[PDB]
């Protein structure tokens, strides 16, 4: 129990890195340089 | 529209405002997709 | 429990690969074209 302890805190932070790094995809697309894809 | 649904679903804000800045043209910022 | 010390280095090096991946998100937006999105 105090390995499911230990990867469930491993978890936790992973879920919140990637949060933090989903914010940053949204920023790139929302700050790119699109002129030949312009439909 | 294709370049308006683009812009807002990916918050490009400024691609909006240069999308929108034509006054009294309201059929395309109601328009829904598929 | 051999299983779960199996998934717990399945996962250890799931959190070093993403790590990785997120100072190259960081190098994106550090290195970006941005003129139609300067406020």
């Amino acid at each position: 129990e105090m390995e499911i302890l230990k990867q469930k805190y491993r978890l936790k932070d992973l879920t919140f890195l990637l949060e933090k790094q989903h914010e940053l995809i949204k920023l790139i697309i929302q700050k790119m340089e699109i002129i030949s894809e312009t439909e | 529209k294709s370049p308006l649904h683009f812009a807002a679903s990916y918050g490009r804000i400024n691609t909006c405002q240069r999308l929108l800045q034509d006054i009294s043209d309201t059929r395309l910022l109601n328009e829904g997709d598929l």
